[PDB]
C-alpha cells in the first residue's frame, strides 16, 4: 500500500541486476496489460503467478538472476500487508518497488526536515515546528542585552496583566485553582507584556514569542504553566530534550557564533 | 513575632501541604506569583508567621519537605503555588524507604536526617521567636513516618523548649492500603507518646465517612482529604494570624487541654461542612456551629465519643460572634450530655473567638477534643500488631536490618500500658 | 409512552424531579441521573466538560484534569508538555546535578 | 527508576519478543528505533528512561538481554523488523543446544556462555545509575532455560547478594506436556529457583489456554497470543515505575508486602477484564466486578484452585479510571465476603496501588481497548498443591531410573536428584506449617 | 431580621465569594461527570466499531 | 431494587423470550440494545434498572440467564432477531438432553451444569445491589426443566436461601398432554418444589387453550400466543415494582399477605380482560365488571374449578385508570356475594394493588389497547384438587413399574419413587385439613 501513513520501518534492498532498470522503464506498460488481462480485466486481483508470467510474456529477455531477482521482490510485495495474501493491493506499489529494489519504495518515505542557513524547520503532526539558530541551542537562549534589568523590575505585573486578559478575577483567588491561569495564548502573552514594559524592541519582543512558542502544548493553543514560563524567561533555559538524529549533531558541529 | 515551621514528611505529608499552603496563600491573598493581591491590610501584619519577605512583595514560605521518592516532589513543584517554595528547602532522598519503618528509621534516615536537620534548623533561627514546630506526616508509610519519627527525635533534643504540633494519619482497618500497616503504626506511636508535645490523630476512615454522610459528594478524590486537613490546620492557627477578642495561641490550647505529660492524643473536627444541595436550606448561628460541631458524626476520627468520656475539649470560633452566644452554648452543651464528660475536671471545655473569618464565610469553628475514646483506635491497632507479632509474619524485612525483638516488646508494652492509663483516667472519681 | 418511575402525586398533578437530591442521598448514580434527566440536571448541576485534542486518548477523569489545565492542582502529579500521552513521568527537577539531561531553569 | 530484563531459553525471548513490542507501542518508539518527528525539538514524556536509553543520534537500545543457545530463534530476532532496535552484542546466541537436559545446560555449556553473559549485565548495570532490580524470563521445562538459567541465578546472586530479582517463570501444566524430561528439569530447576530468586512468579501454560479458549474466544490460539498477554501482566506491575498514579508501588514494594517468610515467594497472577471486542460491547467495566473476576480461577494465570488454600497477602495493580474511593468499597466486600477466606496471621492482608494510564492494545491483539483494568499477584497455598502434584511425577520416573543415564553421563551425580527431591519435600511440609 | 436579611452561604455553581479557603466549594464534587460519562461511552463505541471491522 | 430471572427448560426460555420481548417493549428498548428518546413520547427515569443494566457502552442487557441442555432452541435464540439484545454468555446451553427423565436431569447431566449456572448467576448478583429475589421460569414435565430445576433451586437455597424465589410453573394438563412420564417427572419435581420454592404459581396449557379459544376467539393458537398472555401475568405483577402506583405491593407482599403457611403456596391465576380488538370497542371497560370476570372459572389459567373449594386469600393487581373508590366497591361486592366463599378464619381475604401504567400491546398481538385490567393470584383448596388428580395416574402407572427401569438406569432406585409418593399424600392430608 502507498497511500498509508508510511513508517521508519528498517528495509532488505537486494542489489539489482545492471540492464534491469531500463528495459522495466520501457516493459512495463505491457505488463500492466498482460498482468491485468491475465487476472480477468481489473486490478487487485493479480497472483504472483500470473504476474510472473505475464511478466515472462512481456519481457522474453530474463536471464536467470534478472528473473530471480524479480520473483524474490514479487514475494516480498505480496507478503508486506497483512490478510489473505492472495492478490496485490496495489500494483503501482509493486511497480516502484520492482524498480527502486527497497522492499518498501522510495515514495512511501518520510517529509525530512529542511535547514536553511539559519533555521530548522520541522512539519510534525499539528503543523510545523522551527527553530533559529545563532542566537539558540537546544536548551540555552542567547537573552538579548537590555533586557533582564527592564524585566526583573516589572516581572511580576507581566502576569497579573496576562491573567487579567484572559479573564481572572485578581480579588479572589479561587480562579487559580478553577485554571484560567493555565490557559494563555501566546499573542495575548505578548500584549500583555507589551502592555507593562512599554515599547518592547522587536529583537526583544521576537526572543518572546519564541520562549512562549516553545512552551506552549502541543495540540492546544495555550501554554501549560506561567509561573514557570517566569522563571524560564528569568534563567534564559529551557527543558527541551532535544533529540538525537538530524537536530542534535547540526547545532554542535556547525560554527553558529559568528 | 510568633512564628510557626512547618515539617511535610512523604507523599501523603507533601500533598497534605500542597492544600495547605493554598489555603493559607488565599487566606493572606498571595498568588502564585509570590507577591500580594489583597485588598485588606489586615491580612499583611501576620505573614510573618509563615512567610519570608524576600525581594519586593516576594513571600516564601517557611516550610520543609522532606521525603523519598522523586514522584511526590514533582506533585509538589508541578501545581500552582508550586513554584513559590524555595529550592533549598527541598531536602529530597532517592531510594525509597517503600512502606518500611525500619528503612525509615535505620538505614536511610540516620544518613538523610542530618541534612534534614541543616534545613530546619536554618529555618529555624531564620525567626526571631519561635511558637512551635507544625509537623504534618502519616503512620502508614515509611519515609513519612520513620523518618519524620526520627525527626521528631531530633528535634526534641536540640529545642525543647518550643511547641510541637504533628497531624498524624493513623491506619484504620476499613480503609488498610498495606499490610504492614500495623508494624509502622505500633513504632511510630511509641515514639510519638514520649517526644511529641502533643498529637493530633486523623484518619481516612473518618474523612471518608465525612465526604460521604455529611459532604455527600460523588468522587471524594484525595484532593478533598487534604482539602478537610488543611481547613483544620488553618482553623488552629488562625488566633495567631487575626486579632480576636479573646486569643488562643498553640501554647494556651495545649496547657488547656493536657492534663498529664503522656496524655496528649486529641481528635478534631471543623464547622461548617454542608452539602450543596443543603446549603440553601440552613442558616448561620452559633448553635447552627455548635449543633454540628459535637455531632459524633462530624469528628474526623474513627472514636464515637460517646464510648469514653471527653476529659478536656477545645472550640476555636471564628466571625462576628456574641461571646455570651458562645459561652451560653458551651454551657448547655456541658449541662445536657453531663456523664460524657469527665468529673472530676469542672469547666472541662476551653473557648475562643477571633473576628476574621475565611474568605467567603460568614462564621466558623474548629474542635479539639481531647477524649479518652482515643484508646479505642490504639486497641484497634494493637490487636492487629500482637496478631502478626505471635508468629513472626513480615519480621524478617525488619530483623534483617538492624531492628531485635525487644523493640517489637517495649513497643506493644507501651502501647498496652498507655491503654491501660486511659483507661484508669476514663474510670476515675472524685 | 415510556412508564416513569414516579409520574403523578396523590392529586392529579404531574412531578418534576429533582436530580440534584438524588445524586446527594445515592438513589440513583450521578452519572446515570444526569443522562437520563439531560435536561433538568443540565439546569440543576450539570455542565460540558472540555475534551482533548486528539481522540484515540481515552477519556477518564485525570484526561478530563489534564484537558481543562487542573491537572497538577486538583491530582498530585506533574504537568507535561506533550498530550497525546499526559501521564508520563517527569522528574526534571529532582533529577541529580551530573545527570545527562538536567536543565537549571527552576533553580 | 531503572529495571533490566533478561531472557533465557526460547520461550524467554519469545516473550520478550512480545513484551518489547508492547512496551515500544506505549512509549511511542518506532521499530527502527527512535520517536516520531514530531518529537524532535521539545520531545516529551522523559518516561522511556527506565527500560530504554537514549543513545548516539535518535535510537534507544532497550536494557535487556536474549540469550539462548540454539541461533534459530535469535536470529529470527535478529532479521525481523526490529533489526535496528536491539543493539547486536545484547542478543547473546551459543553454538549448541543443551537439548532438554540440564546438566547439559548447567555443566557443558554454561561455563562458556555465562561468563559472557554476566560480563555483558555488569556493563548494563554500569551504564544503568538507580537500578531497581532485574527481572528474569524462564520457562523450567527446556534445557536452556533451567541449566544455565539456573547457573545464571547463581551467579546473579553472588555478584550482587540482595538485589531485587523477579523471576517470571512457566512451569509445565499437569496434563498439557510438551516433553518428558520435563519433571527431571524441573525439579533440579526449583532447588535454585527457590534459593536466589527474590519474588517468583508463576506461569502455566493450560491456565492460558483455557483463557483464550474461554474469554478471548480465541479456538485456536498459538503461542503468540500467550506472550501478549504474558507482557499485558508485564507491563501491568512496571507501569508505576513508568508513569506517574495516585498511589504508587515500585519493586521494592512486592518484596515488602507479599513475602511473609523468605522462603515463601510464589505469586498466583491473575489479570481482568480479559475480555474480547465484542464481550466488552456487551459487557460494562467497573471497578467493582473486574476485582470480582480478577480472583475467580476461571481468571488464574497458572491452573490451581484457590478454594482448597488460604491467601496469605494480596496486591492489586489498578490502571485508568480508577478513584481509591470505590476500590476501598470492592476491597471492602471481598473482606466482608466468606466465599474466600484468609490466613489468620494477616488481618490486613491487601495491598492497592493505582496507575493513571490504562493498559495499551497491540494492533494484531484481541483484547479490546477499556478504561480500566486489574492486575492481582496473590500468595496462597495452592502453590503448595503444585509442587506436590510434580513431584510425584518425578518420583514415578526415578524410581526406574528413567533417563538418568543422560544426566550422569553429562557431568552430575544422583545425589543431586536425592538433594532436590528431599528440598521438595521440606518446601511441601513448609507450606502445610504456614497454613495453618 | 438578621437571618431573613443575610444571603446563603453559597449561591449556586459559579460563586465570585467562594474561594479555596473556604469550603462551600469542593473540587472533588464533579458536576461534568454525567457528560463525561456519555464522552466514555461515544469513546467506547467508536473503538470497537473499529475493532469489530 | 432489582429482580433477576431465571429460566430452565424448552418452554422456560420460550416463556422467557415473550416476556423480554415484552419488556423491551415496555421501556422503549431497540432489539439492538439501546432506547432511541426521539420516538417515545413517555418521560425518561429509572424505572427499567429492576430488569436491565446499563452494560458496555450506552447498552442495556437483561438480569436474566436462559439455560437449557438442547443446543437448538437457544442457538435459535442467538440467531434470531435479539442477536446483540442478551450476552452470548448468559445463554448457557449443553450438549446433550435430559430426554424426558428427572433422572437424567437431575443425576448425570445436572451435576455438570449447575455448577457453570450457579457460579454464573453470582456474578449478576454481584452486579446487583438492592437485590429483590430470584423469580424461576419452567416446566415440570421436561427434563431439564424437572431435573435440574430442581437442582438449581435446592443449591439456591443453600447458596442465598433468604432472598426470595418466586415460582412460576407449568404443570401438565389433566387430558391434553404431551408426554408420557410426565407424571413422574412432575411428582419428582414437586417433592423438592415443596420446600424450596416459595411462591409456586400454576399455570396449565388446556386453560389457556381455553381463554384463547373462548375469548380471544383464535380457533388456531401456537404456543406463542399462550407465551404472549403469560407474559402479560407476568409483567402486571411486577409492575409495581417497576412503575410507582397509588398503591404498590412489590414482590414480598405475595409472601407475607398469600401465605398463610410455610409448605401452603401455590396459587391459581387469572387475568382480565382478555379481549380482542373487535370485542373492546363494544364493551364497555369498568373495574366491576373486570373484576367479575376475572373471578369465574371460564377465566382462570389453570384447568381447576374452585367452586369446590374454599378461596385462602386473594390478590388484586390493577392497572390502568382505577381509582381506588371503585376497586373498593367491587371487592365489596364479591365479597358478599355467596357464589364464591372465603374460608371461614380468613375474614378480610383481599390485597390490592394499583398501578397507574395501561398494559401495554405488542403490534401484531391478538389484544387490543385497553384502559384497565386485573391480574388476581389467589389461594384455595381447588390446588389439592389437582395434586389428588395427578397422584391418582402416577400410581397407575407405577404399579406396574412401567419405565421405571429409565430412572434405575439412571442412578435412581426405588425409595425416593416411594417417599415422593408417599409426601403428595402428606400434602393432601395438609390440604384437606386446612380446607376445613
Ligand atoms: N508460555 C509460553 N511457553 C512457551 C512458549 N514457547 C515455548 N514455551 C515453553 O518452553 C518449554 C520448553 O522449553 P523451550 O523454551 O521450548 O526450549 P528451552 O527452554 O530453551 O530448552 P532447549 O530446547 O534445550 O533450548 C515448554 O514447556 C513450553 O511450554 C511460549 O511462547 N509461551
Ligand atoms: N405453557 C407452555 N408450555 C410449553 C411451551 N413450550 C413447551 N411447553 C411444555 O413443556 C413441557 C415439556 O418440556 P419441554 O420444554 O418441551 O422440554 P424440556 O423442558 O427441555 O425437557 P426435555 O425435552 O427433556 O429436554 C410440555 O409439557 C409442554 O407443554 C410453551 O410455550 N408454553
Ligand atoms: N489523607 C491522605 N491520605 C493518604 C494520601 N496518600 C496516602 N494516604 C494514606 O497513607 C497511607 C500510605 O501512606 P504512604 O504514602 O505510604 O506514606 P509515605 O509513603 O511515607 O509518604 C495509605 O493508607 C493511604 O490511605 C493523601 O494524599 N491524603
Ligand atoms: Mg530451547
Ligand atoms: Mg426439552
Amino acid at each position: 500500500m502507498l497511500n498509508v501513513t508510511g513508517g521508519r520501518r528498517p528495509v532488505a534492498s537486494w542489489r539489482t541486476p545492471p540492464g534491469f532498470l531500463e528495459r522495466l522503464a520501457d516493459a512495463w506498460p505491457a505488463v500492466l496489460d498482460g498482468a491485468v488481462e491475465q487476472a480477468g480485466g481489473d486490478p487487485a486481483r493479480v497472483t504472483r503467478d500470473s504476474f510472473l508470467a505475464a511478466l515472462r510474456e512481456a519481457l522474453p529477455g530474463l536471464s536467470a538472476a534478472e528473473d530471480d531477482y524479480a520473483r524474490q521482490v514479487s514475494l516480498s510485495v505480496i507478503q508486506q500487508v497483512r490478510g489473505s495474501n492472495v492478490f496485490f493491493p496495489d500494483l503501482d506499489y509493486l511497480q516502484a518497488a520492482l524498480l527502486q529494489g527497497r522492499v518498501p519504495p522510495q515514495e512511501l518515505d518520510q517529509p525530512r526536515s529542511t535547514l536553511s542557513l539559519a533555521t530548522f524547520t520541522t512539519t510534525t503532526r499539528s503543523g510545523t515546528k522551527s527553530l533559529d539558530l545563532f542566537k539558540t541551542t537546544g536548551v540555552t537562549w542567547k537573552i538579548p542585552k537590555g533586557f533582564l534589568n527592564r524585566y526583573n523590575d516589572c516581572n511580576h505585573e507581566v502576569l497579573r496583566r496576562a491573567a487579567a486578559l484572559v479573564g481572572a478575577r485578581h480579588d479572589g483567588a479561587r480562579d487559580v485553582v478553577a485554571g484560567v491561569w493555565g490557559r494563555v495564548d501566546v499573542p495575548t502573552f505578548v500584549e500583555a507584556c507589551r502592555q507593562v514594559l512599554g515599547e518592547i524592541s522587536a529583537d526583544e519582543e521576537e526572543y518572546l514569542i519564541a520562549l512562549a512558542s516553545e512552551q506552549v502544548q502541543d495540540g492546544t493553543a495555550y501554554i501549560r504553566d506561567l509561573p514557570f514560563l517566569d522563571k524560564c524567561i528569568q534563567n534564559g533555559k529551557t527543558p527541551t530534550s532535544i533529540k538525537g538524529p538530524e537536530l542534535l549533531p547540526s547545532i554542535f558541529l556547525n560554527d553558529t557564533t559568528s | 513575632m510568633r512564628e510557626i515551621v512547618h515539617i511535610q514528611g512523604g507523599q501523603c505529608g507533601n500533598q497534605i501541604g500542597a492544600k495547605f499552603w493554598e489555603v493559607v496563600s488565599d487566606e493572606h491573598g498571595i498568588d502564585p506569583t509570590g507577591t500580594y493581591h489583597g485588598d485588606s491590610d489586615l491580612q499583611l501584619e501576620r505573614i510573618n508567621v509563615y512567610f519570608n519577605e524576600a525581594t519586593g512583595g516576594r513571600y516564601v514560605p517557611r516550610a520543609i519537605l522532606m521525603d523519598l521518592e522523586p514522584g511526590t516532589m514533582d506533585s509538589v513543584r508541578s501545581g500552582p503555588y508550586g513554584q513559590i517554595f524555595r529550592p533549598d528547602n527541598f531536602v529530597f532522598g532517592q531510594t525509597g524507604a517503600g512502606n518500611n519503618w525500619a528503612k525509615g528509621h535505620y538505614t536511610e534516615g540516620a544518613e538523610l536526617i542530618d541534612s534534614v536537620l541543616d534545613v530546619v534548623r536554618k529555618e529555624a533561627e531564620s525567626c526571631d521567636c519561635l511558637q512551635g514546630f507544625q509537623v504534618c506526616h502519616s503512620l502508614g508509610g515509611g519515609t513519612g513516618s520513620g523518618m519524620g519519627t526520627l525527626l521528631i527525635s531530633k528535634i526534641r533534643e536540640e529545642y525543647p523548649d518550643r511547641m510541637m504540633l504533628t497531624f498524624s494519619v493513623v491506619p484504620s482497618p476499613k480503609v488498610s492500603d498495606t499490610v504492614v500497616e500495623p508494624y509502622n503504626a505500633t513504632l511510630s506511636v511509641h515514639q510519638l507518646v514520649e517526644n511529641a508535645d502533643e498529637c493530633m490523630v486523623l484518619d481516612n476512615e473518618a474523612l471518608y465517612d465525612i465526604c460521604f454522610r455529611t459532604l455527600k459528594l460523588t468522587t471524594p478524590t484525595f484532593g478533598d482529604l487534604n482539602h478537610l486537613i488543611s481547613a483544620v490546620m488553618s482553623g488552629i492557627t488562625c488566633c495567631l494570624r487575626f486579632p480576636g477578642q479573646l486569643n488562643a495561641d498553640l501554647r494556651k490550647l495545649a496547657v488547656n487541654l493536657i492534663p498529664f505529660p503522656r496524655l496528649h492524643f486529641f481528635m478534631v473536627g471543623f464547622t461548617p461542612l454542608t452539602s450543596r444541595g443543603s446549603q440553601q436550606y440552613r442558616a448561620l448561628t452559633v448553635p447552627e456551629l455548635t449543633q454540628q460541631m459535637w455531632d459524633a458524626k462530624n469528628m474526623m476520627c474513627a472514636a464515637d465519643p460517646r464510648h469514653g468520656r471527653y476529659l478536656t475539649a477545645s472550640a476555636l470560633f471564628r466571625g462576628r460572634m456574641s461571646t455570651k452566644e458562645v459561652d451560653e452554648q458551651m454551657l448547655n452543651v456541658q449541662n445536657k450530655n453531663s456523664s460524657y464528660f469527665v468529673e472530676w475536671i469542672p469547666n472541662n471545655v476551653k473557648s475562643s473567638v477571633c473576628d476574621i473569618p475565611p474568605k467567603g464565610l460568614k462564621m466558623s469553628a474548629t474542635f479539639i477534643g481531647n477524649s479518652t475514646a482515643i484508646q479505642e483506635m490504639f486497641k484497634r491497632v494493637s490487636e492487629q500488631f500482637t496478631a502478626m507479632f505471635r508468629r513472626k509474619a513480615f519480621l524478617h524485612w525488619y530483623t534483617g536490618e538492624g531492628m531485635d525483638e525487644m523493640e517489637f516488646t517495649e513497643a506493644e508494652s507501651n502501647m498496652n500500658d498507655l491503654v491501660s492509663e486511659y483507661q484508669q483516667y476514663q474510670d476515675a472519681s472524685a | 409512552v415510556v412508564g416513569a418511575k414516579v409520574m403523578k402525586d396523590r392529586d392529579g398533578r404531574p412531578a418534576v424531579r429533582d436530580p440534584t437530591f438524588l445524586a446527594e442521598t445515592q438513589m440513583m448514580k450521578k452519572d446515570a441521573a444526569d443522562r437520563l434527566m439531560g435536561e433538568t440536571a443540565r439546569q440543576s448541576g450539570a455542565r460540558d466538560t472540555t475534551m482533548l485534542p486528539n481522540p484515540d486518548v481515552p477519556v477518564t477523569i485525570y484526561t478530563e484534569a489534564v484537558a481543562n489545565k487542573t491537572y497538577g492542582g486538583v491530582f498530585p502529579g506533574t504537568t507535561t508538555l506533550n498530550t497525546a500521552a499526559p501521564f508520563g513521568k517527569s522528574t526534571n527537577f529532582s533529577k541529580p546535578m551530573s545527570d545527562y539531561s538536567k536543565v537549571v531553569v527552576d533553580e | 527508576r531503572e529495571v533490566i530484563s533478561i531472557h533465557i531459553g526460547q520461550a524467554g525471548i519469545q516473550v520478550g519478543n512480545a513484551c518489547w513490542e508492547l512496551y515500544c507501542l506505549e512509549h511511542g518508539i518506532q521499530p527502527d528505533g527512535q520517536m516520531p518527528s514530531d518529537k524532535t525539538i521539545g520531545g516529551g514524556d522523559d518516561a522511556f528512561n527506565t527500560f530504554f536509553s537514549e543513545t548516539g543520534a535518535g535510537k534507544h537500545v532497550p536494557r535487556c538481554i536474549f540469550l539462548d543457545l540454539e541461533p534459530t530463534v535469535v536470529d529470527e530476532v535478529r532479521t525481523g523488523t526490529y533489526r535496528q532496535l536491539f543493539h547486536p552484542e545484547q542478543l547473546i546466541s551459543g553454538k549448541e543446544d543443551a537439548a532438554n537436559n540440564f546438566a547439559r545446560g548447567h555443566y557443558t555449556i554454561g561455563k562458556e556462555i555465562v561468563d559472557l553473559a554476566l560480563d555483558r549485565i555488569r556493563k548494563l548495570a554500569d551504564n544503568c545509575t538507580g537500578l531497581q532490580g532485574f527481572l528474569v524470563f524462564n520457562a523450567v521445562g527446556g534445557g536452556t532455560g533451567s541449566g544455565l538459567g539456573s547457573l545464571l541465578l547463581e551467579r546473579l546472586s553472588v555478584d550482587y547478594g540482595k538485589k531485587s530479582k523477579l523471576g517470571f517463570t512457566v512451569y509445565p501444566s499437569p496434563q498439557v506436556s510438551t516433553a518428558v524430561v520435563e519433571p527431571y528439569n524441573s525439579v533440579l530447576s526449583t532447588h535454585s529457583l527457590l534459593e536466589h530468586t527474590d519474588v517468583a512468579v508463576m506461569l502455566d501454560n493450560e491456565a492460558i489456554y483455557d483463557i483464550c479458549r474461554r474469554s478471548l474466544d480465541i479456538e485456536r490460539p498459538t503461542y503468540t497470543n500467550l506472550n501478549r498477554l504474558i507482557a499485558q501482566v508485564i507491563s501491568s506491575l512496571t507501569a508505576s515505575l513508568r508513569f506517574d498514579g495516585a498511589l504508587n508501588v515500585d519493586i521494592t514494594e512486592f518484596q515488602t508486602n507479599l513475602v511473609p517468610y523468605p522462603r515463601i515467594h510464589f505469586m498466583l497472577s491473575s489479570y481482568a477484564p480479559i475480555i474480547s471486542a465484542e464481550k466488552a460491547y456487551h459487557e460494562q467495566l467497573s471497578v467493582a466486578e473486574i476485582t470480582n473476576a480478577a480472583f475467580e480461577p476461571a481468571s488464574m494465570m497458572v491452573k490451581c484452585d484457590p478454594r482448597h488454600g488460604k491467601y496469605m497477602a494480596c496486591c492489586l495493580m489498578y490502571r485508568g479510571d480508577v478513584v481509591p474511593k470505590d476500590v476501598n468499597a470492592s476491597v471492602a466486600t471481598i473482606k466482608t465476603k466468606r466465599t474466600i477466606q484468609f490466613v489468620d496471621w494477616c488481618p490486613t492482608g491487601f495491598k492497592c496501588g493505582i496507575n493513571y494510564q490504562p493498559p495499551t492494545v497491540v494492533p494484531g491483539g484481541d483484547l479490546a481497548k477499556v478504561q480500566r483494568a486489574v492486575c492481582m499477584i496473590s500468595n496462597s497455598t495452592a502453590i503448595g498443591e503444585i509442587f506436590s502434584r510434580l513431584d510425584h511425577k518425578f518420583d514415578l520416573m526415578y524410581a526406574k531410573r528413567a533417563f538418568v543415564h543422560w544426566y550422569v553421563g553429562e557431568g552430575m551425580e544422583e545425589g543431586e536428584f536425592s538433594e532436590a527431591r528431599e528440598d521438595l519435600a521440606a518446601l511441601e511440609k513448609d507450606f502445610e506449617e504456614v497454613g495453618a | 431580621d438578621a437571618k431573613q436579611l443575610d444571603m446563603p452561604g453559597r449561591v449556586g455553581d459559579d460563586d465570585n465569594r467562594l474561594g479555596p479557603s473556604s469550603l462551600q466549594k469542593f473540587d472533588g464534587e464533579d458536576l461534568t461527570a454525567g457528560d463525561r460519562k456519555k464522552a466514555q461511552i461515544e469513546q467506547s463505541v467508536n473503538w470497537w466499531a473499529e475493532q469489530t471491522a
